C-alpha cells in the first residue's frame, strides 16, 4: 500500500521535469512464481511511442539506427550504444507480499476505503506491489504507445512483457490543524479493479485506481488514431521478429554454403568413420534435422545466446585486447631475458553454445552449454559436457548439431563430425533491435551486497512466506 | 560508598509514595517561591499515557491533596516540552515524616536497597535477560492528538552501547516518530523537539527483578523492584 | 593528585590574599604536569582580539579542570579530581545554584574583586553555570551572531537588545554582542556560516536521498519525509549533478557539521548536592 | 492454516530468535517454562523418525 | 563488579606464547559477554571476524563488546583486567596509529594498512588474537563519514560509476600515515543509519529558519575570502530586509534544529573510551583515563 501512496507522491513532485503519469499495478501468481517473487530484485520499465521509439533516445532518431557490424572489435556500437539502452530502462518502487492473501480484504485492513461498482474478490498467493510510469509526452496521451515491465532476479535474470496504453486506459480514458495527503489518500480509497493483459496474451495483472491521485487533477487529453495504432502494431511487429530473422539468417547461410561447396562436407570433429555405411540415409537425415530445427528453433537458440555476451560493454574493448596479443611482434632476445614474461594466450578450451537436434523422436535442445578443444593429434574439435566428459551425440546417427563459437562462428555438423562452416551475419539487423532486444542487464547497488566489485556477495536477499520475518 | 543528599518535600507529593524507597525527581516551575518541586516515578504516573485506566484511577484517587494538584497543574502547562523541566535525584533512602517531609536520597553508589516501579511503566525489549543489565528511564512523546501525550517507561535491557539502544528504541517506538514527522506537517506553527528522550540508571543483575505490590490508604497497586539497584545517573539525550 | 604552580613574578600581601580566596575554585590548565608556571594558569594565554568566545569554547573543552587547594608561599597547589568523587566547590559566575543542578564551564563574560593582575597578565577563570543557562546563552550569541549582517534596520536593533538580555532565578545580566565594530569575530562568523551552509545542503539533497532510500523499502516514515519536502517546495515557490560533486556536497555538509559539535553539545562537569547559605560554594560530584 | 495447526497442538504463537548483538550479550532462551507439578522427574522428550 | 577476568588457554602454551603474551601486558582486548571465567576463543575479536560480511557488522559487534587491559600471563591463564570510569591506566596500542598528547581515543575494527604483514599473533591452531585498533577521536569519524558517504553515494549506481570514488573513500591519510576501509558492504544496519540520516536531513531543512538559511548569501554579498569562495562554489551549479523578527521563533527553531544536529551527529561520532595524558616517544604506550 505505502509503495503506491509515495510513488504517486514522487511522481506528482516530478510530474512537470518528466510529465509520467503514475501507473499502480499489482502481481499475483498469474505473472510470477512464489519463488520469483520472493527473490526479484528489481522492477524496470520502459516507455515506447506510436512509432517504436523508446523515450531515454534522441528524440528524431539515433546513430544506433543503422545496421550492425560483425565485428568483434565494434561489439555492435560497444559501450556507447550499451549505455544509450541502460539510459532507456527506468526503475520503480516494489513491494512483495508473500503471504496468502485476498486483495480487497489487505486494501480494507490497511486505511483505504474501497467502493468498487462490483464486490468480487480476487485471491493471490502473493502480491507485488509496484508503481509504473506511463510517459503523456504532453498533456496528451496516446492509445497505441506501450509499456514495457521488467522484472529482475539477482543473478542478473530478467523477464519482459509489453502493454499498450490502450488495453490500460480503454476503460479509465473512455470515461472521462491542517490535513495531510495520507489521510486523505487513505479516506479517499481506491474506486477502480482492471485485468490488463500483456500484447501477446501470456500474463494478466491488476491496474488499481485511486480517486486521490493527481491524476485526476490533469484533466489532460487521450485519443487513439487507428494509424496510430497500425504503426505500432509493425514496431511490434519488428520487435519480436528479431531472434527469428537471424535463425533464417543461418539457415540461408548454410544452404548457400551448401550449394557453394557442393556437398562436399569436410570433417572438422573428430568421429572414426567407416567407408562400408550407407552415407545416403545420412544425408536424409540430416535433411530431416534441418527442417526440424526450423521447425522448433526458438529464441533461447544458440544464436542469441553467443551474440548475447558480445553485446555487453566489456566485449569490445576485450576483443581489441585480443587482437593486439594475437598480433604481438616476436619477442626480442633482451625482452625474454631481462623484461617480463608475455601474456599467457588465448586457453586450450573454449565456450560454445549448441543445438542439439535428433529426429527419430522429434526433440530440439536449444540452450545447451558445450566446452570444445582442438586434439593434439589432428586439429579437429572434440566437444566436451561441462563437467568435463566427451560428448557422444557425434556418434548417434540420428542427431545432427548447430554450434556457434564465441566469435561468431557457426557449424553444422552430421553424424561422423562432418561440418559445414561459416559466420552468422548481424547485418540484417539494426545496431538497435539487436541491443534493445538481447542486452544483458547490469546491477545497481542495493541491500546486502558489496561496495567492491568482483566480491563473492554474502547471503542473498529475500523477502520469505514460510518464515517469521526477521528485524 | 554511597553518595547522599538531604531534600524537603510537601505532604501532599508524599502521601503515596512515603515508603522507604522510591526515585526523586526535581520538576520546574514558572514562579519564584516554589521554583522546584520534588516529584515521584508514581506521580508521572498519572500524566502518562501508557497507564491503564484501574491504576490512573487510583493514583488520581490518591494524590489529591493540593500539593500533588498544583504539580500535575505545572506538569500539563508547556506541551512537547516535558523533560527539558525534569531533573532526575537519586534512588530514596528512609524517610523522616511530617507536615515537612524529610527524605535522603542515594545519588551515587550503593549500600534493603531497591528501585520501585509500577507495573504499567515496566517494558523489556527483549524476553530473556543477560547477567548484567542496565536500567533506563525514557519518555516518547505522543502527537497523534492535539495535546502531547507523554509515555514514561522504565527499562531494562542488556544494551549499553547509546547507538544500540537507540536503533532498537527507535525500531520500537516507529508509530510516534512517524506522529512526530506528522505533526510537523499537520501544525507548522508549532514546534517540537525531539521523538522521545532516554536518561541511564544504574545497573542491575537480571536475577534480582522482582514483581511485588506496595500498599498505601490500603490501595494494592502492583510494583517491580530492583532488588539491589546501584545508581549512576547520566544525561537526557534525545532521539528521533 | 596534585599540581604545582609556581609564580615569576614578585607576589605582595594584597596578591595572595586575592589568591587565598580562590582556595576552591576551577582553574583550568592546558595539559597535565607535576609543575607549571603561572602563565599557563587559567585562560588568559588563549585570549587574543581575533576570535573570541567561539573559540574559547573550544579551546575550554579540552583543557584539564583543576581545583586550588593551597599557597605554600611562591607556589600555588591545584588538585585534580576524578570522576563520581565529591568535592568542594566555589561559585564565581553570574549565577545562584539550587540543589541538584548540573553544573557547566562557558568562558567568562564578565569582569573585579576576583582580578589577580600580575604584569600584564591577570587569572581568568570559566563560568560554572547551570546547563540550562548555559545552553540558552550559548543559542542567543548564535542568534546574535545570525543578525549580524542586517544591524541596518531598526527592528533589528531591537531584536538583539531583547537577545542580549536573559533573566535567569534571581539574576539579571547582558550578555556582550558577538559584533564589535559591525563586525563578528572569526570564529563566530565560521560557526554562523557552517550552520547556514549545513542548512542549505540539506535542503538541496535530501530529495535525492529519500528518493535512493525509498527504492529499497518504501516505508510510511519516507512517505511523510518526501510529503514534507514537497511542501516545503511550494513554500520557496511563492517567488543532474556528477558523481564528484555529489560526493563532495555529502563530505562538505558532514564537515560543516563536525565544526558544530562544540556548540551543539553541552558537557555536564560537576553535579551539586549540598550548598552553603551564602550560595559562595557548594560541593559537588565530579564528571570526567 | 498456520492458526487451525497451532490450535490443533498445544503449541504457541512463533517467535523471533535473538539478534546476534543479543545473542551474544546473553546465553539463552529456554522458551519452556517450568510445569506446575514434577511427580516423576527430569522430562526424557522423544525425539521421533 | 567482576574486577578481574580468568582467561583459561586450552593449547598448551609454548615458551614463545607465554614471551609474546608477556609483552602484550597492558593491550586493550575485548570479551563479549563480561563473565568471571572464559575461554580462549572467546578473547578477542577472532569469533566474529567474517570478511564475507562487511565491515560495518563487525563495527556494530565490537561496539557493544566489554573491554578489558592484559594482565600477568601464569600457566594456561591469562587474568584480564577490566578498567573503570575515571581511573588512569596504562594502554598499547598495537594498531599501527599516531597517538599526540590530549587525543581521545575509539574503538574499531583494524583496517588495512599497507605493508599486509599487519603481524599475526598468538596462532594457537587456527585461533588467532585480533585485536581492535585504538585509534584518536578525528580519524575515528573520519572512517565512519566516509563510509556512511560510501552508502548514501553508492546506492543505486552501478560498478562502473562506484568504482573510482569508492576506491578514492576507501584510502584515509592520517599522520602521515595510509590506510584502507576493508570491506564496506552496504548492510542493513547501515541502510538503518543512512535512514535515520535521511529524516534528521529532512527535519534539518523544513525547521531553518529564513535567518539560517539565507545567512550565507548575504556574507557572500558583503564579504569575499577563500572560505566563503568554497563555500559558495559547493551551492553554485545549483545557484533583502527579513519580512519576520522573531527572537522567540529563533529561538524555538535553533533549540530543535541542534537536537537534529545531534542525530545527524551521532551517526559519525564514536564512544570515547580513553582519553591520553602521556604519550611514550616510542608511541607504544600510552597513559589514559578510562571513558564510557
Amino acid at each position: 500500500m505505502e509503495t503506491h501512496l509515495y510513488s504517486d507522491l514522487a511522481f506528482e513532485a516530478r510530474f512537470a521535469d518528466d510529465e509520467q503519469l503514475p501507473l499502480h499495478l499489482v502481481l499475483d501468481q498469474e505473472v510470477l512464481s512464489n519463488e520469483e517473487a520472493e527473490t526479484l530484485r528489481y522492477v524496470y520499465y520502459r516507455n515506447v511511442d506510436s512509432a517504436g521509439r523508446s523515450t531515454g533516445r534522441a528524440p528524431g532518431g539515433d546513430e544506433d539506427d543503422a545496421p550492425a557490424s560483425d565485428d568483434a572489435e565494434d561489439a555492435v556500437g560497444g559501450d556507447r550504444a550499451f549505455d544509450r539502452e541502460r539510459r532507456t530502462w527506468q526503475r520503480a518502487c516494489f513491494r512483495v507480499l508473500p503471504r496468502p492473501l485476498e486483495l480487497l480484504d489487505y486494501l480494507r485492513q490497511s486505511g483505504l476505503t474501497v467502493t468498487l461498482e462490483k464486490e468480487q474478490r480476487v485471491r493471490m498467493f502473493y502480491a507485488v506491489f509496484t508503481t509504473l510510469g506511463l510517459r503523456c509526452p504532453d498533456n496528451r496521451l496516446s492509445g497505441a504507445q506501450t509499456l514495457h515491465l521488467r522484472l529482475v532476479w539477482p543473478d542478473g535474470s530478467y523477464r519482459d512483457w509489453e502493454f499498450l496504453a490502450r488495453d490500460l486506459l480503454r476503460e479509465e480514458m473512455e470515461a472521462n490543524d491542517e490535513v495531510a495527503r495520507t489521510d486523505e489518500w487513505k479516506g479517499a480509497g481506491v474506486s477502480r479493479l482492471r485485468e490488463v493483459w500483456d500484447v501477446q496474451h501470456r500474463v494478466r495483472l491488476r491496474v488499481l485506481w485511486y480517486v486521490n491521485s493527481f491524476w485526476r487533477s490533469r484533466e489532460l487529453s487521450y485519443d487513439d488514431h487507428e494509424v496510430e495504432l497500425y504503426r505500432a502494431l509493425d514496431a511490434y511487429r519488428a520487435r519480436i521478429a528479431v531472434e527469428y530473422v537471424l535463425i533464417r539468417a543461418v539457415r540461408d547461410e548454410i544452404y548457400a554454403v551448401l550449394r557453394r561447396d557442393g556437398g562436399a562436407l569436410p570433417q572438422r570433429f573428430a568421429c572414426h568413420v567407416s567407408r562400408n555405411m550407407s552415407w545416403r540415409v545420412v544425408w536424409e537425415l540430416c535433411r530431416h534435422a534441418l527442417a526440424l530445427w526450423m521447425d522448433w528453433a526458438d529464441v533461447r537458440s544458440c544464436i542469441i545466446k553467443a551474440l548475447t555476451p558480445r553485446l555487453s560493454r566489456g566485449a569490445a574493448a576485450a576483443a581489441q585486447r585480443a587482437r593486439r596479443q594475437r598480433e604481438r611482434s616476436a619477442p626480442k632476445p633482451q625482452e625474454l631475458l631481462f623484461g617480463p614474461r608475455n601474456e599467457s594466450g588465448p586457453p586450450a578450451e573454449q565456450t560454445w553454445y549448441a543445438d542439439v537436434v535428433r529426429c527419430v523422436r522429434a526433440q530440439v535442445d536449444l540452450g545447451v552449454e558445450v566446452r570444445a578443444a582442438r586434439c593434439p593429434r589432428t586439429g579437429l574439435w572434440i566437444v566436451r559436457d561441462r563437467r568435463g566428459r566427451l560428448r557422444r551425440w557425434l556418434s548417434q546417427p540420428e542427431v545432427c548439431v548447430l554450434y556457434v563459437t564465441p566469435d561468431l562462428d557457426f557449424y553444422w555438423v552430421l553424424p561422423g563430425g562432418f561440418a559445414v562452416s561459416s559466420r552468422v551475419t548481424l547485418h540484417g539487423l539494426a545496431q538497435r533491435a539487436l541491443r534493445d532486444r538481447f542486452q544483458n542487464f547490469e546491477a545497481v547497488l542495493a541491500r546486502g551486497m558489496h561496495v567492491e566489485a568482483g566480491r563473492q556477495e554474502p547471503e542473498t536477499p529475500r523477502v520469505s512466506g514460510r518464515r517469521l520475518p526477521f528485524d | 560508598q554511597a553518595l547522599t543528599a538531604r531534600f524537603f518535600v510537601p505532604e501532599g507529593l508524599v502521601e503515596f509514595e512515603a515508603q522507604p524507597g522510591a526515585l526523586l525527581i526535581r520538576m520546574e516551575t514558572g514562579c519564584d517561591s516554589p521554583r522546584h518541586l520534588y516529584i515521584s516515578l508514581y506521580l508521572l504516573g498519572i500524566r502518562a499515557s501508557n497507564v491503564s485506566a484501574s491504576t490512573r484511577c487510583l493514583l488520581e484517587s490518591v494524590y489529591t491533596a493540593s500539593a500533588a494538584r498544583a504539580a500535575l497543574q505545572w506538569l500539563d502547562l508547556g506541551p512537547h516540552l516535558l523533560h527539558r523541566r525534569l531533573e532526575t535525584l537519586g534512588c530514596v533512602k528512609t524517610v523522616s515524616l511530617g507536615i515537612t517531609s524529610l527524605l535522603t536520597c542515594v545519588m551515587r553508589g550503593y549500600l534493603v536497597f531497591a528501585l520501585m516501579i509500577p507495573k504499567d511503566m515496566y517494558l523489556t525489549w527483549e524476553e530473556t535477560r543477560g547477567r548484567l543489565q542496565y536500567v533506563y528511564l525514557i519518555i516518547v512523546y505522543d502527537y497523534d492528538g492535539p495535546e502531547t501525550r507523554p509515555g514514561i517507561y522504565v527499562l531494562t535491557s542488556s544494551i549499553a552501547h547509546w547507538q544500540t539502544l537507540v536503533d532498537v528504541a527507535r525500531g520500537k517506538f516507529a508509530r510516534e516518530r512517524c506522529s512526530f514527522v506528522n505533526r510537523r506537517i499537520t501544525r507548522p506553527r508549532q514546534i517540537p523537539l525531539c521523538t522521545g528522550v532516554i536518561q541511564k540508571l544504574g545497573w542491575c543483575l537480571a536475577d534480582d527483578i522482582h514483581t511485588s505490590f506496595l500498599v498505601h490508604k490500603e490501595l494494592k497497586l502492583s510494583v517491580v523492584r530492583l532488588d539491589n539497584f546501584s545508581v549512576e545517573l547520566g544525561d537526557f539525550r534525545e532521539f528521533v | 593528585a596534585n599540581i604545582f604552580c609556581t609564580f615569576d613574578h614578585k607576589l605582595s600581601i594584597a596578591d595572595v590574599g586575592k589568591l587565598t580566596k580562590l582556595v576552591a575554585a576551577v582553574v583550568p590548565i592546558p595539559q597535565r604536569l607535576h609543575l607549571i608556571k603561572h602563565y599557563q594558569l587559567g585562560l588568559h594565554q588563549f585570549v587574543d582580539h581575533t576570535r573570541g568566545y567561539v573559540r574559547l569554547r573550544g579551546l575550554l573543552r579540552n583543557m584539564t579542570l583543576t581545583l586550588m587547594r593551597r599557597v605554600e608561599g611562591n607556589q600555588i597547589l591545584l588538585h585534580v579530581p576524578t570522576h563520581g568523587l565529591l568535592y568542594t566547590v566555589l561559585n564565581t559566575g553570574p549565577v545562584t545554584w539550587e540543589k541538584g543542578d548540573a553544573l557547566c564551564v562557558l568562558p567568562p563574560l564578565f569582569h573585579r574583586e576576583n582580578l589577580l593582575t600580575l604584569g600584564q597578565w591577570e587569572l581568568v577563570l570559566p563560568w560554572i553555570v547551570p546547563m540550562p543557562l548555559a545552553l540558552e546563552i550559548n543559542q542567543r550569541l548564535l542568534i546574535m551572531g545570525l543578525f549580524s549582517l542586517d544591524r541596518s534596520y531598526e527592528e533589528v536593533k531591537a531584536a538583539v537588545q531583547q537577545l542580549q538580555t536573559i533573566t535567569f532565578r534571581d539574576a539579571t545580566f547582558t550578555i556582550p554582542d558577538p559584533v564589535i565594530d559591525q563586525h563578528l569575530l572569526i570564529d563566530m562568523k565560521t560557526a554562523c556560516l557552517s550552520m547556514s551552509m549545513v542548512a542549505n545542503l540539506a535542503s538541496e539533497l535530501t530529495m535525492t536521498y529519500v528518493r535512493k532510500l525509498a527504492l529499497e523499502d518504501s516505508s510510511m516514515l519516507l512517505v511523510k519525509c518526501q510529503e514534507l519536502l514537497m511542501r516545503l517546495d511550494r513554500e520557496r515557490s511563492v517567488g543532474h549533478v556528477s558523481p564528484d560533486d555529489e560526493i563532495a556536497r555529502l563530505s562538505a555538509l558532514f564537515v560543516m557539521l563536525r565544526q558544530l559539535d562544540d556548540l551543539i553539545r553541552e558537557q555536564v562537569v560537576f553535579t551539586v548536592c549540598d550548598v552553603s547559605p551564602d550560595n559562595k560554594s557548594a560541593t559537588c560530584i565530579f564528571k570526567g | 492454516v498456520d492458526r487451525w495447526i497451532r490450535h490443533a497442538a498445544g503449541v504457541e504463537r512463533p517467535q523471533l530468535l535473538d539478534t546476534e548483538t543479543i545473542s551474544m550479550l546473553t546465553f539463552g532462551s529456554m522458551s519452556e517454562r517450568n510445569a506446575a507439578a514434577t511427580v516423576h522427574g527430569q522430562k526424557a522428550a522423544c525425539e521421533l523418525i
